[PDB]
């Protein structure tokens, strides 16, 4: 403890996340919505927003 | 009001040795990278100090 | 864990002691780092070895 | 005072300038210039140069 400011431990955690190319397992918090067809609608698929 | 100017000239400059002297957290630098400071090389270096 | 020097170097595109021998990030990487003090939990007047 | 250095208070104050459309109320210490016509001179008019 009697060591300067910049030589101090230092605790890192690194989250790395994989982009979705597989089908998705950990998601965020998100209420769903029920299925609509043949309207113009506005989608979000596991994050993907059209 | 005073500060100190020294002449570093004819020696072999080690820059990986400067981080375990003073208790700095960033090697603040403007037109090089920190990293990079050995690989290519100098004329003359100038110190300041206050 | 690692000293306050090398905060720094838990980036993409980094070399020196740990970004070349110790841990290594990729070029491509997407995620986050979270980096905090431990001078209380992880440090002891005779040292920490 | 026992927790930790992120859970700190800190006190902020934010300063909002809102911009120059009326005429300006609040500025400082700049002295004025006597006005000359009829002549290319450089104007500095309430912070705006030219
Ligand atoms: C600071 O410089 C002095 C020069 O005599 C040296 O003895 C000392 O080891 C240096 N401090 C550190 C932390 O290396």
């Amino acid at each position: 403890p009697t060591y300067g400011v910049g030589h101090q431990p230092y605790r890192v955690v690194v989250l790395s996340f994989e982009l979705l190319h597989a089908p998705a397992t950990v998601c965020g918090p998100k209420k769903s919505t029920n299925l609509v067809k043949n309207k113009c609608v506005n989608f979000n698929f596991n994050g993907l927003t059209g | 009001y005073a500060w100190n100017r020294k002449r570093i000239s004819n020696c072999v400059a080690d820059y990986s040795v400067i981080y375990n002297f003073a208790p700095f957290f960033a090697f603040k630098c403007y037109g090089v990278s920190p990293t990079k400071l050995n690989d290519l090389c100098f004329t003359n270096v100038y110190a300041d100090s206050f | 864990v690692i000293r306050g020097n090398e905060v720094s170097q838990i980036a993409p595109g980094q070399t020196g002691n740990i970004a070349d021998y110790n841990y290594k990030l990729p070029d491509d990487f997407t995620g986050c780092v979270i980096a905090w003090n431990s001078n209380k939990l992880d440090s002891k007047p005779s040292g920490n070895y």
